């Protein structure tokens, strides 16, 4: 099984890719 | 619509000829018409013999037979090599 | 109550007569839904006679109409002023065609 | 299930916040003059 | 002609209401019976809607003859209430009720 | 007034047309105001590495969910009897006899089955454990995050590229071959050779030890000898149970041909063998084209000299390197008509020679991942001639390109529509008449006057490959041939044992129906593409409007005039062909799932005589197989079919409320929303709130794609619903 | 947009540790209050028969929420209608979340703000970035160290609270 | 407050609570939300609509609109606080007037 803190390590690598998101996104839109 | 890029070396290959120029052969364009004829019946002969050699395959085959088989579609391109030569004068 | 009303027989043809069913009354057809026969029992026809006499009354109504067509747009047609009569139409449509009617209904 | 509360806490968030607020402010975005 | 626009507009407006209140509960009940919840529909066990209009008119029908039709001996139809007729072992006319089903698709 | 920033002409529009056009056009980039051709090419690759982004979050998030919330555990151990989960519910409109009737899978909680396949992908290429679909979605997680960082870079103004990097057409072609797609194939034959094998026979192999387990006993020095064939030594035997020690061999490149018995998969030591000589050959093929050492071919003078001496083509392909080159709507074509025919590959190869363990025993399955797949090939395929006809409109210049093969396309157009409009009729008249002929003679009680045509060109090619059910004896099926003999060492024992067994799906029996169904598959294709065709090659001019390249790809119409022009755009022949792509797919899929259905009960012949008449489709096939669907609620309680159950009502709602903007249009809507707009400014209390965008209604085109969109998305809900809750529903 | 005293603005500082510090204070006190319990049902698991779907978690035992938690959010629920109201309908004097937009900034502290033992605007941006850290500090230590975050509020502050 | 005060009475008949002991305090939470809801909708009118000028004695001003939004708010609040204490304490407004009967 997956213990709490997996899914937090998830969820902080996924937080780190929506600032890259974000980043690209304002990028693309200039 | 903006320039579109070849290769250095890139020539004119478009013909409305008998035939096409030379330079449609590359590296071969300085052969014969009489050696890339030779070349293609030896090659057509010496690849359908070790097609017909390997035709039941096994697990174990011999390698060279294998690799002499890709001689008969090689030797295609070779008779077209030598129509194109004999009608360029070569 | 048991027979079912059918006045539909089709040909046989292409295999088509499959659709003659078992309606009853030693009869095969197709099985009809517009209620003509409850309106005839009610008017008190009881034999196939009286309902040819209906349709041959039908059949002279028919063409005494198309020749009125005929004669009324050909040989005498109505001026302007006899259409422009909504009083006299409507006196005679109330009653003439509807009380009259009603009234040779009921007897 | 693990972390069983993170349903009950991220759907109402998800379907309910996030969409007002990106209602809210694309709302605002398209309609500002400059 | 010079007052269309109101009456356009109004009447667009009873469509738009009308739609809302009569398929709405079409789709209120689908999403109620879909999820278990058949104490939240509109229904006869559940949540009424009752056609009590409708009711009260049956009721004043079937009371009519001998008391607003003195000289009536039965009902202008048995859809209103009465008697079951039958001819032939099968139903000629015999009562219609109406319930949450006849108030909705009325509606409709 | 600023929201179309890349537009001038809608950021001024006082309507609410701008907020819809301003959506609507957003990744049409060639057309918004100042933009170069530089600036297009980047902002396309950095929107590129934002959808390979997109992808990789799909894909840990899938992994993520079963990893938290499934039973890939329990399923691993059992799975043909457990049911896989997707992901948990958490609904708050839920009542408790839906909380209950939703509680499957052997877990505590609702769920929802998964019908993706992703179990017995994952089983099958080596996973076992919760713990590694988590380390694979956080692998993942970590790749989507690098290439929107490589997004963003390429962005800044020193790793923009440059117009000459992006038309290197030469280099993108040798890296893409020999990289992309030759040394991935190598690398995967290396995870299956390394891992997957290992996994399915017992071992498990991970990032702990997998450089100190050899994947054969020998190890790397039979390759190194050229004793190749050591590796096909001892294969796994029929008695070996995947995924355990008993039964297994220890060869790890065997071309045994046919499926494992057990799993009633391929063997993963042929689908590695496959991808090592895929690989080979691709890496080869990478090496044709001239990038900086003087050795390979030039793509110009490949495509300039290939000119027939007869003249029949005309100049040939001369100019056509130019005009490929520089438009990316003619790439856009070629690619996408490219990817349509291999996702339909896709979905016919992978159920008649199904990969993973398990799969094929899962109908639910197979039936939604043969019916997604051809969805996306009638997408992606129409979608190639959409963009065909934006290269005609918009790329396509006549005068570089005198003489070509695309100008003598021109110059023959109504040949082709003509000629594509009597086949679709020829197709179509005579099989709708014989449909009809034997409706007509089954209803009038005889079935034996039904016109029922053998398909024995179809069976003759089933017996060549080896199927031995319609007596033909011809090639493979005749025991003494010289196709039979060759391969009889190696792929003909196990491949001959899996066509001629009748319980998988290679090469299914046909019959009359087969026939019928098939060419009704023909008209609806030649249909799809005469539409789609006729689109593209009068998208530049017709009779009617012979300037109609001045106007664009999509405008609503010229008006009343010359006797009335609507539709008369290239967008609009799209827009006519996605009902016939729609109908094409719907009758690929009906065809698919009604013979499967059948065959899974063992009641082929229900299929065998009920579908050469239409009454036999429309009772024993939909109304038949509705039943457990539309029982998924009803006034005696509710299962867990209730949510296909409602998503079928679901998809009827949309698909008519598709037919009010297909039917009604815009006169009528402009009328109503002008005393709408009367009624708001004099009531009071209400006309102290203003619109700042004036309400008007939609447009000729948008409305036409608006009734399109629901149309569609009413389409693929039913159909979905349909599908999958019927097989769930009857299990077979 | 932005220009509204939002985003990395020293607006957004001082109302982010002005809830810091709040923070701190509930942290503690919750901290306290279980460690006590003087959270009255804290383990009873509320039902669905009562409260309706929301209530429900999925937790293996039990599937739904415990009182202490309800409880805890309700005392946030009456805090989050106190802000709401705040922002939008403000006191004459107080310090509005959303800025005019024609309104000059105040002017960045620095590293550390000039040191105003007062009732002052100095003592308000150094407690409430301190109490910014320390909500930091709090969750890092509680998550590496395993225990809970009442249990190393706890031990941070050397069991005063039980 | 005359808003506020209606908006209660919808929510605890006729909500999912509705049968609950629990459907008073569900019926004002409910209101509460679309409260909280219908304040947003008038702050981004009030923001999209109206360009700054001193003038705020005007409904259709910037800071008219930014002060009836603000009064609308605690009124409404207010009004369904009001309806929250009635029907908690009288027992005619729990039901329908059905205790009389
Ligand atoms: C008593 C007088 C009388 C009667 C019966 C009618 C009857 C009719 N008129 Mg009218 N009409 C009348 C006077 C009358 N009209 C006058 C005075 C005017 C001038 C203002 C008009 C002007 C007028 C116009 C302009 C039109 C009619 C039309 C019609 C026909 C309506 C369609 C319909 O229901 O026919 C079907 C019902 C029937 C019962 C069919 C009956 C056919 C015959 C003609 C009825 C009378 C037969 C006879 C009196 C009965 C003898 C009974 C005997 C056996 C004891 C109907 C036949 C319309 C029409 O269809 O024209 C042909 C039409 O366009 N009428
Ligand atoms: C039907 C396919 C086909 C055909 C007709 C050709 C034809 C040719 N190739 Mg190409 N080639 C092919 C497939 C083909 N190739 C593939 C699949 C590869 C990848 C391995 C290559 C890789 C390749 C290279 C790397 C080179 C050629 C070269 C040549 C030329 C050599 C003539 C010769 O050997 O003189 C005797 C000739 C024009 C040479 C050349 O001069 O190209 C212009 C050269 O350097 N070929
Ligand atoms: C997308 C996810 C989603 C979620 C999680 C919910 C959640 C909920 N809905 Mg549903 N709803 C949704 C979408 C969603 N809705 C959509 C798309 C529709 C339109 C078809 C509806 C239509 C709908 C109706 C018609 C009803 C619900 C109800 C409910 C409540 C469940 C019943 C209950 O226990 O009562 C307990 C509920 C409460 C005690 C009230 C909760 C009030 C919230 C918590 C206040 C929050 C303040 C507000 C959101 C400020 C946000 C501003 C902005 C940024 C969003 C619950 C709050 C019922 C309801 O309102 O219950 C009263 C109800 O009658 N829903
Ligand atoms: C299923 C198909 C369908 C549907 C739903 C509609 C719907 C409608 N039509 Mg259309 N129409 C259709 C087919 C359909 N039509 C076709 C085929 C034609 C071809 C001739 C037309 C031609 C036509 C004309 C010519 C006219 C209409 C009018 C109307 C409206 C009637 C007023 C009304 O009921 O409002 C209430 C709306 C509904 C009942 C729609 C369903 C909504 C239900 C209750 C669910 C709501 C869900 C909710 C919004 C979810 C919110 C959350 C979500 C956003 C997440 C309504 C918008 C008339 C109109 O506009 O007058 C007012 C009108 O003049 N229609
Ligand atoms: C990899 C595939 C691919 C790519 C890159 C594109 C890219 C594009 N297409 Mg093509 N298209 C595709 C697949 C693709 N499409 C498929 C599969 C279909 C069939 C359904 C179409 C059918 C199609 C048509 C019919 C049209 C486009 C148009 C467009 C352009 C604008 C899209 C837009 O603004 O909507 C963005 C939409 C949103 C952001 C809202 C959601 C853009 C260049 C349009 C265009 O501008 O042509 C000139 C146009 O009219 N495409
Ligand atoms: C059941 C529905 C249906 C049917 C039968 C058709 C049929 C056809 N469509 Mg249409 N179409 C439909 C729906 C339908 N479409 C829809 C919903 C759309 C989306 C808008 C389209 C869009 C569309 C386009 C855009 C195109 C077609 C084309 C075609 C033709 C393609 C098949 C073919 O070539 O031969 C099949 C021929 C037939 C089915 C004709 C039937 C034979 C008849 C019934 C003979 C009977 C005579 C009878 C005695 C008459 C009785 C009269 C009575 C008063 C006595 C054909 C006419 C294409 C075309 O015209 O190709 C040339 C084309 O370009 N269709
Ligand atoms: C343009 C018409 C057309 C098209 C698109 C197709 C398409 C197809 N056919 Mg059909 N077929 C056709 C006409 C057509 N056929 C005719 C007229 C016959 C004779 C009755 C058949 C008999 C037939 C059989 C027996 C089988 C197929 C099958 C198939 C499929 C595989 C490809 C194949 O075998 O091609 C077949 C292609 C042809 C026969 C070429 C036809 C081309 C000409 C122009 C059509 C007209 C010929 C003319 C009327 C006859 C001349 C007169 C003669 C009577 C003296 C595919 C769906 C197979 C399949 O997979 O079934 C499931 C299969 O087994 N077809
Ligand atoms: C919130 C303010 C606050 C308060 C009132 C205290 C008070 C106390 N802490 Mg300290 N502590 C604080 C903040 C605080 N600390 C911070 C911010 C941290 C970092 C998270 C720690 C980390 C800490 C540790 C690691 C320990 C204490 C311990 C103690 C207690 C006894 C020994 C002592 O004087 O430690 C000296 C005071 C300080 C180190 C900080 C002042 C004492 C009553 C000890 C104890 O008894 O734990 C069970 C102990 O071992 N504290
Ligand atoms: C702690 C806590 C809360 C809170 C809170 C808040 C506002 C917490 C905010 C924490 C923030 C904004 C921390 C910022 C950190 C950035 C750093 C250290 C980088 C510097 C270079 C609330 C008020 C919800 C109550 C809750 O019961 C407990
Ligand atoms: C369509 C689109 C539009 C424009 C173009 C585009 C950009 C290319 C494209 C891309 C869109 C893309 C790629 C969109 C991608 C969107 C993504 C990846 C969104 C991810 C959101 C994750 C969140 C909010 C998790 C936060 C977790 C937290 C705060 C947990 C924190 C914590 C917990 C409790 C535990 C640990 C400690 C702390 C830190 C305290
Ligand atoms: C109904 C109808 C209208 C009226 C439809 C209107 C005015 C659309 C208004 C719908 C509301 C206002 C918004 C729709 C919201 C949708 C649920 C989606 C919103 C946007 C999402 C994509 C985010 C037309 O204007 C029209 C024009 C031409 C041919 C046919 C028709 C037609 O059929």
């Amino acid at each position: 099984m997956i213990s709490d803190t997996q899914i937090f390590i998830a969820l902080i690598l996924a937080l780190v890719s929506l600032v890259l998101a974000i980043r690209l996104g304002r990028a693309l839109y200039q | 619509f903006s320039p579109v890029p070849s290769p250095e070396g890139t020539k004119e290959t478009y013909w409305e000829t008998k035939a096409p120029s030379s330079d449609v052969l590359g590296i071969g364009a300085g052969v014969s018409s009489g050696n890339f004829a030779a070349a293609s019946v030896f090659a057509a002969l010496v690849g359908g013999y070790c097609t017909g050699q390997v035709i039941p395959l096994t697990v174990e085959p011999n390698p060279l037979f294998l690799a002499g088989s890709f001689l008969l579609p090689y030797s295609w391109a070779l008779h077209v090599a030598a129509w194109i030569q004999k009608n360029n004068g070569k | 109550t048991a027979v079912k009303p059918s006045a539909q027989v089709v040909w046989p043809i292409v295999g088509q007569e499959v659709l003659n069913g078992d309606v009853g009354g030693g009869f095969q057809g197709v099985q009809v839904t517009s209620g003509f026969f409850q309106i005839w029992r009610s008017s008190g026809i009881t034999s196939e006679v009286e309902l040819y006499w209906c349709a041959l009354a039908g059949l002279i109504m028919s063409g005494l109409m198309i020749f009125a067509g005929w004669f009324h747009y050909h040989k005498a047609a109505p001026k302007l002023e006899w259409f422009q009569n909504a009083e006299s139409m409507l006196n005679h449509h109330l009653s003439g065609l509807l009380g009259l009617g009603c009234l040779s209904w009921a007897g | 299930m693990t972390a069983a509360y993170l349903p009950s806490i991220l759907v109402p968030i998800i379907g309910l916040i996030f969409p007002g607020l990106v209602m809210a402010f694309a709302f605002i975005y398209i309609e500002q003059d400059e | 002609i010079r007052h269309r626009d109101a009456i356009i507009s109004h009447l667009n407006w009873i469509c738009i209401f009308l739609g809302f209140h009569s398929f709405g509960l079409y789709i209120h009940n689908d999403t109620m019976r879909a999820l278990g919840r058949t104490q939240d529909m509109f229904s006869d066990t559940a949540i009424q809607l009752k056609p009590v209009f409708a009711q009260w008119v049956q009721s004043i029908h079937t009371l009519a003859p001998g008391n607003t039709t003195p000289n009536a001996l039965a009902t202008a139809s048995y859809a209103f209430g009465g008697d079951v007729v039958a001819v032939g072992n099968k139903v000629a006319m015999m009562p219609i009720s109406l319930g949450t089903a006849d108030f909705m698709v009325h509606h409709i | 007034t600023k929201f179309p920033k890349f537009s001038q002409a809608l950021a001024q529009d006082p309507a609410t047309r701008r907020i819809w056009y301003g959506l609507a056009t957003a990744h049409d980039l060639e057309s918004h105001d100042g933009m170069t051709e530089e600036n297009l090419y980047q902002k396309i690759f950095a929107s590129h590495f934002g959808h390979l982004a997109v992808i990789f979050l799909w894909t840990s998030g899938n992994l993520f969910h079963v990893a938290w919330q499934g039973n890939f555990e329990q399923w691993v151990l059992n799975p043909l009897k457990v049911k896989p989960i997707a992901h948990a519910i958490w609904d708050p409109h839920f009542g408790q006899p839906a909380v209950k009737a939703f509680t499957k899978g052997g877990v505590s909680y609702p769920v929802n089955i998964a019908t993706s396949g992703v179990y017995h992908w994952w089983y099958t290429i080596g996973m076992r454990s919760n713990t590694d679909l988590y380390a694979g979605s956080l692998f993942l997680l970590f790749l989507a995050g690098v290439f929107l960082f490589a997004g963003w870079l390429h962005l800044q103004p020193k790793f923009r590229p440059g117009l000459s990097w992006f038309k290197n057409n030469e280099s993108r072609l040798n890296h893409h071959l020999s990289g992309l797609f030759g040394f991935s194939s190598l690398a995967w034959s290396a995870h299956l050779i390394h891992v997957a094998i290992p996994e399915a026979r017992g071992q498990h192999v991970c990032w702990d030890n997998f450089t100190k387990v050899a994947p054969h006993p020998a190890g790397l020095q039979p390759f190194f000898t050229g004793n190749w064939g050591a590796y096909a030594a001892s294969p796994d035997t029929t008695n070996h149970i995947f995924g355990t020690s008993e039964g297994a061999g220890t060869a790890i490149l065997t071309f045994l041909g046919g499926f494992h018995p057990q799993t009633q998969a391929l063997w993963l030591t042929d689908i590695a063998h496959h991808h090592l000589a895929i690989g080979v050959v691709f890496i080869f093929a990478g090496h044709m084209y001239r990038t900086n050492w003087g050795i390979g071919h030039s793509l110009k003078e490949i495509l300039d000299a290939h000119r027939p001496p007869g003249g029949r083509l005309g100049a040939g392909h001369k100019g056509i390197f130019e005009t490929l080159t520089n438009s990316l709507h003619f790439q856009l074509g070629l690619a996408l008509a490219s990817l349509g025919v291999i996702t339909s590959l896709v979905a016919q190869h992978m159920y008649a020679l199904p990969s993973y363990a398990f799969i094929a025993k899962d109908y639910v399955t197979q039936s939604a991942l043969y019916t997604h797949h051809q969805y996306i090939a009638g997408f992606l395929m129409v979608g190639a001639f959409a963009h065909g006809a934006i290269f005609f409109v918009r790329d396509y210049d006549p005068e570089q390109n005198k003489n070509n093969v695309l100008a003598r396309i021109l110059d023959h157009k109504e040949a082709i529509i003509s000629h594509l409009s009597w086949v679709s009729l020829f197709l179509g008249f005579h099989t709708l008449g014989i449909y009809v002929h034997n409706d007509v003679v089954v209803a009038f009680g005889t079935p034996e006057k039904q016109i029922l045509v053998e398909p024995v060109f179809a069976q003759w090619i089933q017996a060549s490959s080896g199927k031995a059910l319609y007596g033909f004896d011809v090639l493979l099926s005749s025991t003494n041939s010289v196709a039979a003999n060759a391969s009889s060492n190696i792929w003909l024992p196990g491949w001959l044992e899996a066509i001629n067994s009748g319980k998988n799906s290679l090469f299914l029996p046909i019959g009359p129906g087969d026939f019928l169904i098939h060419h009704a598959i023909a008209l609806a294709l030649h249909t799809t593409t005469l539409i789609l065709v006729k689109g593209a090659l009068d998208a530049r001019g017709s009779k009617l409007m012979p300037d109609k390249k001045d106007f664009g790809y999509a405008f609503p119409c010229d008006g009343p005039g010359r006797g009335g022009t609507c539709d008369i755009s290239a967008w609009d022949a799209f827009y006519l062909s996605m009902f016939w792509m729609l109908n094409t797919i719907g009758w690929v899929t009906f065809y698919w799932h009604w013979k499967h259905i059948t065959i899974w009960q063992g009641n082929a012949g229900q299929f065998n005589e009920s579908s050469t008449y239409i009454m036999g489709w429309l009772r024993d096939y939909l109304w038949l197989n509705s039943s457990p669907l539309i029982n998924g609620y009803n006034p005696f309680g509710m299962n867990s079919l209730s949510v296909w159950s409602w998503m079928f009502l679901f998809g009827h709602l949309i698909w008519a409320t598709g037919f009010m903007f297909l039917i009604s249009w815009r006169g009528y809507w402009q009328e109503l929303i002008e005393t709408l707009v009367w009624a708001h400014e004099r009531t009071p209390l209400a006309n102290l709130v203003r619109w700042k965008d004036k309400p008007v209604a939609l447009s000729i085109v948008q409305a036409r794609l608006v009734g399109l969109i629901h149309f569609t998305a009413g389409y693929i809900f039913t159909y979905a619903a349909f599908v999958i809750a019927s097989t769930t529903g009857k299990f077979g | 947009f932005g220009g509204r005293g939002l985003g990395v603005t020293v607006n957004a500082e001082r109302w982010n540790g002005r809830h810091a510090m709040f923070g701190i204070f509930a942290m503690v006190m919750t901290s306290y209050m279980k460690g006590h319990g003087l959270i009255p049902d804290a383990d009873k698991v509320l039902d669905i028969a009562q409260w309706g779907p929301l209530a429900a978690v999925w937790d293996g035992a039990g599937n739904g929420i415990s009182n202490e938690r309800a409880i805890i959010l309700i005392a946030h629920v009456h805090v989050l209608v106190v802000s709401v109201i705040a922002a939008i309908a403000p006191f004459g004097f107080q310090d509005t979340l959303v800025k005019e937009k024609g309104y000059t900034p105040e002017s960045p502290a620095g590293l550390i703000p000039p040191f105003k033992t007062g009732l002052t605007a100095e003592a308000e941006l150094i407690n409430g970035r301190l109490a910014m850290l320390g909500v930091i500090s709090i969750v890092t230590a509680s998550l590496f160290t395993g225990t809970s975050v009442v249990d190393t509020i706890n031990l941070g502050m050397g069991k005063i609270l039980y | 407050l005359t808003h506020g005060y209606f908006l209660v009475g919808p929510f605890y008949k006729l909500g999912p609570l509705r049968n609950s002991d629990v459907a008073l305090l569900s019926g004002f939470f409910s209101a509460l939300g679309l409260i909280v809801i219908l304040v947003a909708c008038l702050t981004i009118y009030g923001v999209v609509s109206f360009e700054e000028t001193e003038a705020k004695d005007q409904l259709q001003t910037a800071k008219g609109w930014r002060q009836f939004t603000s009064g609308w708010l605690v009124g409404s609040v207010g009004g369904a606080s009001f309806a929250y204490i009635l029907i908690s304490n009288i027992p005619f407004l729990q039901t329908a007037g059905m205790s009389m009967l």
